[PDB]
């Protein structure tokens, strides 16, 4: 028993971490583009005049 | 938001014993991302520190709310026996979207009055700190127009000067869409649009004109960082003056 | 909290003997999640560690939880034969929720005195820290006035400039909504609000203005990181000066 | 009992980031306004001759 | 648990990295401002004679 | 007795991890107040001169 | 030891003092914007010889 229920805690908090891992590196390709396109318009705002 | 054009201020010159109005343009800096102008999310604060004038929040009303339908051929001119109806917002097309936007502040002025009015009317505000009047002999039926704060300007109809009396009841500031604004009844300026912002005085902070003095004005956006627009005000020196 | 507008001072300009108000805007951080601002759970502290002065909690009062209805034509000026009803709180609608702003700290010391002395009346309170008048000839007959702390500030009501005299038995501090704040009597300042604070000294603190000196102030609600302020003050400049 | 005690060691290590949250905005919040106060000093010092 | 509090201390450093931001845009925007005054300012003490 | 004994493990444990607790928030709250005292005196390095 | 002279003016007539100097030493004294007398610290906008 001492296992059988830890390891229902281990699968539960894979997905739990895997969750965050899911979330996180799609908001990391967003924000990343995101940055992307504002230095894009930096430059852009710097050199048309 | 930066600030997209030099800051115009008008005196009763050049007498320059009373402050009229300042108006100065805004766009979202470098082109990326859009900002919310509601006038009940935003405000825009005003402050003359040397003389202790303080405005935590000017800001009352905006036509990025309204369509043009709303304004044009709404106010008109009686000049003799001919009505003249007035086009106030201009608009233009592109990509399928319609562009609308003000020539000048003083037909933003006449789209306010109108609009003002037009919600007062409708029972949605209890009255207009604006009031617009070309007749000046209304003014003796009205005693409350004595004591606030008026400026005049003229536009022309039938190539006729026609000459209008401003009437401000407090302080307060509007915004309207000057270019690059397709979203007309929304009261966001999307990146590459250009809104003009006018603050127009009442008979407290009209009382004497600026000079050797600090003028801040700060606009707060619901989200992102507000624009802080700083100008030591020199004695003006026309019936507008360039101040920053 | 993020403070969301400069720091402002007031003092006996040019004077500079006594000390009468500090006013700052603040708004909840990144538009992420809303503050509770209860002064029955929010602290505001304030210390010149310099003149070793250090108050742990002045937070006492806030027009959060004011209803327009509540002071909105409830004080009024007797202008000769006339008599003129105030507005104080500013409203306006979007999507069905009415927002509720003061327009500058003027109207909002006003609010505030009819309040607490409403509350005074009601039982709910022993003492309002706060009594402002127009009329000074009163003061003779109230001898405790004679001593704390007094300030004065100009209202224009039918064009005319009237002048009151706030008086401050301690040091205490209010906060009022500035703009995006529908949620009038919660005392919550919702994602995307502006909140007014102010600070107005008591005799204590008054005694003489900060200068060469560090201020600090710390707004601390029952949830969340505190919002700490600090402002190394040099001489002030005019009848209000920008510190922070 | 797995859980129990291991629901004893999230609460704790939740409190412990809260604390660290708690800290750095504070902190951050503190730091960008001596940054601000540093800004207006630099540029009055640049100004005022 | 791992995520749980990880994710505790990502809300507050995005917070944090926000108040920067909005600080230094603001007064980027007010420093600028003054020294477009400034320009102008000492054309007119350049000119005026 | 398959729960007595059990029971026995479970008080245990919970009392182990609730050890961990109390030490890790502890610390956290130390070395937390390090970092704002560091940050503290970072600016005041910056400022100072 | 080392030494350099001075003069001041006392009711009007000149005063030269004579300074013997032991070993290179520097002291500081306060020149203007000094309210913190007894302290060491020079605050902002202090000016000190
Ligand atoms: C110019 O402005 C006038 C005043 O705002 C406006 O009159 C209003 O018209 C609407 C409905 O429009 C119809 O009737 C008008 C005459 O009143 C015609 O000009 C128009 O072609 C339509 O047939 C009416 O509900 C409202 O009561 C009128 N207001 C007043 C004060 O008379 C004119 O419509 C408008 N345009 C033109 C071309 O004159
Ligand atoms: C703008 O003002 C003109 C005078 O400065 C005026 O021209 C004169 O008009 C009268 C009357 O005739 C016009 O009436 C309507 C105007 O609503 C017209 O649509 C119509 O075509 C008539 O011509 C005329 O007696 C006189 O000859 C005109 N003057 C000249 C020098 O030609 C205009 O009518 C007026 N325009 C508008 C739109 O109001
Ligand atoms: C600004 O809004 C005012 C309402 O707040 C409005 O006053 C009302 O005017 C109407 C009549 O409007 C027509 O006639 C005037 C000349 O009398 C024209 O200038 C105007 O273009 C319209 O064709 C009147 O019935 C009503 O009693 C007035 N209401 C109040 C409160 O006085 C002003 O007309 C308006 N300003 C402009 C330039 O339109
Ligand atoms: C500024 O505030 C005044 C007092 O709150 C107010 O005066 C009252 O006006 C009403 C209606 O007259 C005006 O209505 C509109 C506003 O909706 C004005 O723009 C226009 O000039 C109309 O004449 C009047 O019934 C009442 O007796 C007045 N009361 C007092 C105490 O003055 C003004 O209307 C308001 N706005 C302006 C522009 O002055
Ligand atoms: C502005 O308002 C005036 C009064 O509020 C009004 O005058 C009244 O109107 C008639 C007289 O006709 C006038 O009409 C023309 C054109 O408007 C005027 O240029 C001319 O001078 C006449 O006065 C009359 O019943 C009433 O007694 C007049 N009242 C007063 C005080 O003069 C004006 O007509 C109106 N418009 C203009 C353009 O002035
Ligand atoms: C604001 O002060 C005005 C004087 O600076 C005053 O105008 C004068 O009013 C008197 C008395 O008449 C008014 O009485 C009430 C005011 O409560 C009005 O509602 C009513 O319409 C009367 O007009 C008048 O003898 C005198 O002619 C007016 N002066 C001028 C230059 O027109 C206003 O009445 C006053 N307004 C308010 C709302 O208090
Ligand atoms: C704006 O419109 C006014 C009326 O619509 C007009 O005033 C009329 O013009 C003359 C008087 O000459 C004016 O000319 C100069 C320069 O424009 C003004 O600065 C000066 O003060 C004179 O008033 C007259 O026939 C008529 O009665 C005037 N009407 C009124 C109501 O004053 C202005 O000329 C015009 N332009 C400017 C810049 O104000
Ligand atoms: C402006 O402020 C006045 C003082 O706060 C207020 O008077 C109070 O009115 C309430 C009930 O309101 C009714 O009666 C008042 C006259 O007293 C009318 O003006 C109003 O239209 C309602 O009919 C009353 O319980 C209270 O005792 C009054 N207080 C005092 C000191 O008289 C006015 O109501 C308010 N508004 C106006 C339009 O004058
Ligand atoms: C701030 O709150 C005070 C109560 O704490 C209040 O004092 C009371 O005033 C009332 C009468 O109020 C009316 O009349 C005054 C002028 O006398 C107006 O300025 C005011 O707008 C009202 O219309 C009086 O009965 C009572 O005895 C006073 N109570 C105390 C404790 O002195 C102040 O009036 C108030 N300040 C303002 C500007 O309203
Ligand atoms: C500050 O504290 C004082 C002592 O605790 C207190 O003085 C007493 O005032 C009462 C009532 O008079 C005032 O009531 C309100 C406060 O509810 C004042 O804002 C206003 O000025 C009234 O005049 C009086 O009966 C009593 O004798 C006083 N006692 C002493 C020892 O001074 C002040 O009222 C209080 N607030 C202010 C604003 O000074
Ligand atoms: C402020 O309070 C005064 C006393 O507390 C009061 O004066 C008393 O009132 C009458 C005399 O009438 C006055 O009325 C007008 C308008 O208020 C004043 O401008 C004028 O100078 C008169 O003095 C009298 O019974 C009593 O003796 C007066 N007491 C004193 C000491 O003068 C004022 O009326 C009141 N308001 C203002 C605006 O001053
Ligand atoms: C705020 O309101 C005061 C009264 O409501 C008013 O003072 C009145 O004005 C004159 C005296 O001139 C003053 O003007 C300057 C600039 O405003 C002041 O700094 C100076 O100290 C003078 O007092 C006088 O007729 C009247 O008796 C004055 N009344 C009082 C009670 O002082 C102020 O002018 C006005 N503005 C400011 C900035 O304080
Ligand atoms: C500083 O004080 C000295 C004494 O207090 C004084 O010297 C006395 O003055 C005269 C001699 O003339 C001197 O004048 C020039 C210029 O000041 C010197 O450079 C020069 O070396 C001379 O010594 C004499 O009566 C008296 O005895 C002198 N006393 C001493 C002790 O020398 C200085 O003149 C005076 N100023 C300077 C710049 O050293």
């Amino acid at each position: 028993l001492a296992g059988l229920d830890t390891a229902i805690i281990l699968i539960a908090f894979i997905i739990t971490a895997a969750v965050l891992a899911y979330v996180a590196v799609n908001m990391g390709l967003f924000v990343t583009q995101k940055a992307k396109t504002t230095i894009n318009k930096g430059e852009e705002t710097a050199s048309t005049a | 938001l930066s600030l997209s054009g030099n800051v115009l201020y008008a005196v009763n010159y050049p007498t320059n014993t009373k402050s009229y109005w300042m108006y100065f343009t805004v766009s979202p800096s470098s082109g990326v991302s859009s900002v919310d102008l509601s006038p009940s999310t935003t405000a825009i604060s005003f402050t003359a520190a040397s003389r202790g004038v303080s405005l935590s929040n000017i800001y009352q009303f905006s036509l990025l709310s309204v369509l043009p339908s709303q304004v044009n051929n709404k106010v008109q001119v009686k000049l003799g026996t001919s009505i003249i109806n007035l086009t106030l917002a201009f608009s233009s097309n592109s990509a399928g979207q319609t562009y609308v936007y003000y020539s000048d502040p003083n037909y933003a002025l006449l789209a306010l009055n109108y609009t003002l009015g037009q919600e007062v009317k409708g029972g949605q505000l209890t009255s207009s700190p604006l009031y617009i009047i070309s007749n000046t002999s209304i003014v003796a039926s009205k005693p409350w127009l004595k004591n606030d704060n008026v400026f005049t300007f003229n536009i022309s109809v039938n190539g006729t000067e026609v000459e209008y009396y401003a009437y401000v009841n407090k302080t307060f500031a509007f915004t309207y869409p000057v270019s690059g604004f397709p979203l007309a009844g929304s009261d966001i300026a999307p990146a590459g649009s250009v809104i003009g912002v006018m603050i127009l005085f009442g008979p407290g902070e009209a009382t004497n004109v600026f000079q050797y003095e600090t003028v801040t004005i700060q606009i707060t956006p619901n989200i992102g960082s507000p624009l802080t627009i700083s100008q030591y005000i020199y004695q003006p020196d026309g019936k507008v003056t360039v101040i920053g």
